[PDB]
RNA sequence: AGAUUUGAGUAUCGUAAGAGGACUCCCUUAACUUAAGCAUAUCAAUAAGGGAAGGAAGAAAAAAUAACAAUGAUUUCUUAAGUAAUGGCGAAUGAAAAAGAAAAAGACCAAGUUGAUAAGAGUGUAACUAAUAGAAAAGCUAUAUUUAAAAGGGAUAAUUUAAAUUGAAUUCAGAACGAAUAUUGAGCCAGAGAGAGUGAAAGCCUCGUCAAUUUAGAUAUAUCUUGAAAAGAAUAUGGUUUAGAAAAGAGUAAAUUUAUUUGGAAGUAUAAAUCGAAAAGGUGAUAGUAUUCAUCAAAGUCUAAAUAUUACAGGAAAACUGAUAGCAAAGAAGUACUGUGAAGGAAAACUUAAAAGAACUUUGGAAAAAGAGUGAAAAGAGCUUGAAAGAGUAAUAUGUGAACGGAUAAUUUAUAAGAAAAAUAGUGGAAUAUGUUAUAAAUAAAGAUGUGAAAAGAUUAGAUAUAUAAGUAGUAUAUUUAAUAAGAUUAUGUUGAAAUUUAUAA
RNA sequence: CGAGAAUAGAAACUCUUGAAGAAGUAAAUUAUCUACCCGUCUUGAAACACGGACCAAGGAGUCUAACAUGGAUGCGAAUGAGAAUAGCAGGAAAGCUAUAACAUGAAGAGAAAACGAAAAACUAUGAGAGUGUAGAAAUACAUUUAGCAAUAGUAUCUUUCAA
RNA sequence: AUAAACAUACUUUGAAUCGGCCAAGUCUGGUAAGCAGGACUGGCGAUGCGGGAUGAACCGAACGUCGAGAUAAAGUGCCAAA
RNA sequence: AAAAUGAAGACAUUUUAACGAGUAAGGAAACGAAAUGGCGUAAGGACAACAAAAGUAGUAAAGAUUUAAAGUAAUUUAGAU
RNA sequence: AAGGUUCCUAAACAACAUUACUUGGAUUAGGGUGAAUCGAUCCUAAAUUACAGAUGGAAAUCCUUAAGAAA
RNA sequence: AAAGAAUUUAAAACAUAUUAGAUUUAUCUGAUGUGUGAGACCGUAAGGUGAUUUCUAGUUAAUCCUUUAAUAAUAAGGCUU
RNA sequence: AAUAAAAUAUUACUUUGGAUAGUUUAGUUUCCUGGGCGAUGAAGAACGCAAUGAAUUGCGAUAAGUGAUAGGAACAAUAAAAUGUGAAUAUCCAAAAUUUGAAUGCUUGAAAGUAUACUAAGGUAUAUAUGAUAUUCAAUAUCCA
């Protein structure tokens, strides 16, 4: 086998030797322990969106990011000014890629303000935000007995086709067709009644509790919901479906359009 | 086992640290124990040694009780009126004696040592009441999980276990196939002379019953 | 382990197994490939017969990840849900549920057709197919799906 | 004369220089070497020469990748990868996006706007200023939303750094030695059996070591006080009457040529000569034009953390060397010594436990010698031991132009093998052999197949408490309420191999 | 006269020397036979070929990185993941644990675009297993059966202008 | 016909080497050469032992350490066994 | 090389048969019937009086000089000073 | 000029002056160099080197009164 | 001519219309609006309709591969000789 | 034929030499923490200082050491004196710190020196470039009575 060795150049100025390793685990720990004790929240590697990878090659995973873009905070209701302070990452360079990325990164920022418990700004009992929430204490026993009336009489007959749906399934785990359709009939007659306003930014949990001390959210909030077995019902159409003229259509299409054109000239 | 990281269990360093220590660090080497008598007047074990006190030779040639005629810190040894040599000529020679070979039998005490005994007494008490501090907290412990024992077992005989049950296990019958040569053949050996002392004492039982 | 090394069985001998008329000496025809079209010209005509020369076409930058595309057979594709569903779904057809292989999902882009799918429908989805690939997958009852 | 501009002298208060340069940022067109010659290429941002820095420095907030279900400052590690590419396409040279981690932080000038404009600037200080990216000022306002009187002081606590203090258990007994730590016997401590010293080998003689204490120094670490908990202020989307009807880095980007560099190949980067933009534009690495698409918005600045280190200082370790070894240097070692100079550059460890380093007599000019004495022992200072080469003394043996070696015997010397004992015929059987029993021990099971329990959890459906919430069973935490799916781990039945082999006592 | 065979018969000793030194061995000398200077280049050196005055100590195939074959080892369509890195007890350059990016392999041909493997194979000789007979000690034949590895040759299929 | 089962067929990995020299019921150039160059085989190199007094190649014959015999080349007046 | 025996003896088993010259060069370790066998230098991890004081050592270590013994050899062992 | 205590004296002869030495430029210990007038110091010769200026990527080079509000 | 549901609620680019201001220059700056660009088919009645793909018959066009966001005509690079 | 003077060989003892063995207050490597110089004069160089010192060590005309704070009875080769009314010893402290050296009033070769100002002798300041402020000036450079 031919050789192919660089070591016509003075590679003994250039060998690294990684004696220091088993040390740098001490000094990486250790200043990690040490910001823990220092401010806990700062360690907390503040919390980051679920971004899928580039190139075809990679395109079906996900993997944290660097900074919910400034459309998907507004989504969340979180003013941007404030989320930097409470342990959020904020990338106004990132440009909105899709739909459903910015529905996914909603939903993460939700189920975080949800887990997010803020201390008072001051220690003391006589904090203005203490006692602000105690001036509007009863305002929101009034508004929240709104809130509750609302989504228990608009969100009832979607619950019932829900609840069937589950019990037809576990009767039939033990029909499906019909009970399925309903639910689908249901939905779209919901998204039609949709298309009014809501608040544009929610309020920041702010209690007085024992401080449970945990490193980071990233963790907490998982990327992917676990993968199980997909299963599916074979019909007609299913076998019919011709998968390899698809790909050979397309492609001839995309490989044609040089033809067109050419042709145009002439 | 020595866990403090600033110390060196280097020995050539050991050495070199006790060549170059200065004269403050060389006192509080050249101690010597205290007697009996002393002992128990100031519950104190040992102190510096010091100029014209009266020590007690225990090691070496001549076991002599003189006095302390010189401390000689940058050789690490002292001298006694008592043990000289004659130089030959006639005049004589202090002998040398290593502060760990007397031990004191008369102090010393001008005003200072007064008070570094009482400081060396009271630590010696201090310490005392922080062990059985200890050893409380420790038998605490022991009566909580066995009730009926205390803990005077620790320092009176110990009778071993007698019961011999013996475990089944698929591997004994490979023992003699799992020993190199060098282990194997000794401990055949082993076994062949433990037999014949064996085979030597069952002789001699038979012969002293009959 | 330099006591197992030939040099230790070598002590005593003159020359350490090298010769008495060719020494050991510092080169024996160059340092590295010299010589590869003069006097090593038998050794890589021998043994390398394609070493200089050209061929083929450059690519500027090549993007290597343009033409990845893992590739899996049709009768490797029960063992991606293993034998235990294989054999629980074994008795199914048209009209009932049908497990799916997600073929992406495991890492595989290309489906080829080798070998004989055991007899089961089948819901295969992955990004490419081959021809052989969907004939014997649609011959055992089953279907072909697209991805991406 | 007076108002300015510009340039000097002097005085005051400061600033730069020099040392070091291991790591950091750069300038410069080395050659030996490889290519089996050699001239491009390689050696090679390599040697030497030169400049500038800090405890780290450099870089840093897209005129960036990509063509995706797309990402998103910088730095460093893994992989990509000896791959794309470059090359007398020879020898050889050779990246980066993606992806996985360590760490994470963003802010300013210029330009624009406000102009009863603000001891120094009006040729302009100051205030506002960006991804819904036509901003910018004054006063009203609606909705959400953030919000204790900041900063600086004082005190305690916690986390750390250093110093000091403390820190167990035979001052045990016998024998013997110049000497006990060794040896024999009897004990004890141990969160301490790391190590050093001690006439000689020590867990218990000293110093330390394990567990600790105290005192000082900081943290942007919490609490309480100063400190009132108010007035207000702040973020974003609107409405309203005025004010205004913008800006976004020029000898720069790019172009022709030359030179170096690059993996970058019809030009990746830098510089020089010439030329030189904009009602913008750059990039998508095969030159050109056109039409779409995608993505950024150069030509000013700063920015912690993750990272490097063989200067030097302080420590800790070692399957490293043990005085021709390891640094050149284990002693007044970059010393002695050489050279006009730049520079070159060694050798040399050990008496004894303790000098107790002979001390007085005789001979000799003296050095010394012989006695004498010290010491366990001269080990006697040219001093632990003391080899070979070379000598001297004693003992033994041999002999004509070499000597040595080998086989075989002779002579001389040395080494060196032993205490039992015969035949026949009265007693006397003694270990052992045979087989008879008794005992002891060892030696047969790999599996297969049934029936339960079960921790931490998962899912689903309710309840209570808290926070936040008006759109497809709200969400999240804590405590329970029931139910289903599995469950690591775990308990116990059935099934299925003996009859031999040694030792012991008659 | 006489082979085979059946039946009966018979072998246990002497001398000398040796702790006043046997047998053997060693050293020195003598005598017969025998013996050119080692290392090296070389067809050929004892060479009038070179190095060697003598002695002591030092003294020369090692280390890092890529590939291949091969012998022992683990796992096996997977192997490795002591990739960085992240945790655990113990205080630790040691040890243990991390459903994981990736490396090599499971698919090959083409410069590239574009593609991407069965007639559930065939033939030949071949490893092994039985039954019977006999020699007769082991073993030697007759016959039934299976045909793995290996080699060679066939169809069939993927890619290439071309296998 | 004769021989051949520690037969036969090999596969993989690799060392050293390709300065040669001699003999002859052989040849070529040359007056000739212990010269130069070749065909076939055997040797020396890599090789000691017995004989030719001595010798790289000649003749016999190839070697673990020994004892006893029959031999080979060649020898039997003395050196020297006959 | 072939037969026989084979958990441990021991001398790397027992028997029979054939063989043994050699420069350059090769035969790494392990492999019970062992796919060559061994000696020596130094350091690291274990083992070394099996009954609770467990290799040797001031009743003389290492080293040096010699005398003898074992081994084909590399070398080892012991005595005396 | 170069050397550097070699100068003088005393004690002493282990080493050194190719024998020896009671001698010595050798060992040990002391003592010794006095300037208004002699020289250096002052001036300038061949030549040499600064601030500013000029040149250079750099180290540095050039200029010595020309370029300077300098001397 | 033969089979053919197509997957399921949080949205911005602006092609524009139509207004509120400013401007004359190669004119711009806000907001209102529909489509674009949208995808849950009608079934408890067997299932039809229907995008999208297949085969056959004429038509016009392109046709060795590449310059890696897509094309074109030039240019350049590949493959065989 | 004879000699053993010389020569040779073995062992014991002694000698020249310093191998071997035992040993280490020295090195080498890696890792952790820092990486703390200078016009307030650094690093380097020179000279001087001990009761008896040549080197070395420490120090600077206050000299192998001064004050202060800790510290508790020594040093020693030989004398002295001091010493619990405080000896040794330790120090990121205080005072002090000669001639030079970036070297910086001018000069410097191995050079001895020397000018001015302020407070005879002593001690300070005065190099080059440079920022701000103050003051004095220069040029019709632009206006201008």
């Amino acid at each position: 086998a031919v050789s192919n060795i660089h070591f016509c150049k003075d590679w003994r100025s250039k060998v690294h030797t990684w004696f220091k390793q088993p040390f740098r685990k001490i000094r990486r720990h250790q200043t990690r322990v040490e910001k823990a004790k220092a401010v806990f929240p700062a360690t907390i590697k503040s919390l980051k969106p679920s971004v899928h990878c580039m190139n075809q090659r990679f395109n079906y995973k996900l993997r944290l990011g660097r900074g919910f873009t400034l459309k998907e905070l507004r989504a969340a209701k979180i003013d941007k000014n404030l989320a930097r302070t409470i342990g959020i990452a904020v990338d106004p360079r990132r440009k909105e890629s899709s739909k459903e990325c910015l529905n996914r990164n909603a939903q993460r920022l939700t189920e975080y303000m949800n887990r997010l418990v803020v201390l008072p700004k001051v220690h003391a009992a006589t904090a203005k935000r203490l006692v602000l929430n105690k001036k509007n204490a009863e305002a929101k026993t009034k508004k929240a007995a709104e809130i509750k009336k609302f989504i228990a009489e608009h969100n009832k007959t979607i619950k019932e086709l829900k609840i069937k749906v589950a019990a037809a399934k576990k009767d039939y785990a033990k029909e499906l067709k019909a009970c399925l359709k309903g639910l689908k009939k249901a939905q779209v007659a919901f998204a039609a009644q949709v298309a009014k306003k809501t608040k544009q930014f929610n309020k920041l949990p702010v209690q007085q509790k024992e401080a449970k001390q945990v490193l980071d959210a990233n963790k907490v909030i998982r990327l992917t919901a676990p993968c199980t077995l997909e299963t599916k019902t074979l019909t007609k159409g299913m076998k019919a479906f011709d998968a390899v003229a698809h790909l050979r259509k397309a492609k001839n299409v995309a490989k044609a359009v040089s033809g067109i054109v050419k042709g145009q000239k002439k | 086992m020595k866990f403090n990281c600033k110390v060196s269990s280097n020995p050539s360093k050991a050495r070199k640290a006790l060549y170059t220590a200065n004269a403050s660090q060389r006192a509080l080497m050249m101690s010597a124990r205290l007697s009996k008598e002393l002992r128990e007047k100031y519950n104190v074990i040992a102190i510096p040694i010091h100029k014209d006190d009266e020590v007690k030779i225990i090691k070496g040639h001549q076991k002599v009780a003189g006095k302390v005629t010189a401390v000689r810190r940058s050789k690490y040894v002292i001298n006694i009126d008592k043990l000289t040599k004659t130089k030959a000529n006639g005049q004589t020679v202090p002998i040398a004696i290593r502060p760990s070979n007397v031990i004191i039998t008369k102090l010393f005490l001008n005003k200072d040592r007064e008070a570094l005994l009482a400081k060396k007494a009271e630590s010696r008490k201090s310490y005392k009441e922080l062990v059985a501090k200890r050893n409380e907290e420790v038998a605490k412990a022991f009566t909580a999980v066995y009730p009926a024992l205390n803990m005077d077992i620790f320092g009176k005989k110990v009778e071993p276990i007698t019961e011999k049950k013996p475990i089944r296990i698929p591997s004994k019958k490979m023992a003699e196939k799992l020993m190199s040569k060098p282990t194997l053949r000794a401990y055949k050996t082993g076994i062949k002379v433990h037999k014949a002392k064996n085979a030597i004492a069952a002789y001699k039982a038979a012969l002293a019953k009959k | 382990a330099t006591r197992f090394r030939q040099t230790r069985r070598r002590r005593g001998h003159v020359s350490m197994g090298y010769g008495r008329i060719g020494k050991h000496r510092k080169q024996r025809g160059g340092r590295g490939n010299a010589g590869g079209q003069h006097h090593r010209k038998t050794w890589f005509t021998t043994f390398h017969p394609d070493y200089f020369g050209k061929h083929g076409m450059r690519v500027f930058h090549l993007k290597a990840n343009k033409y990845y595309c893992p590739s899996i057979n049709v009768d490797s594709l029960w063992s991606l849900v293993g034998k235990d569903v294989q054999a629980q779904y074994k008795n199914a057809k048209v009209g009932e549920e049908v497990p799916v292989i997600d073929c992406v999902k495991h890492g595989y882009f290309k489906v080829l057709g080798k070998g004989f799918l055991p007899k089961q429908p089948v819901i295969v989805r992955a990004r490419y197919f081959s021809e052989k690939a969907q004939q014997k997958i649609k011959a055992v009852g089953g279907a072909c799906e697209l991805t991406a």
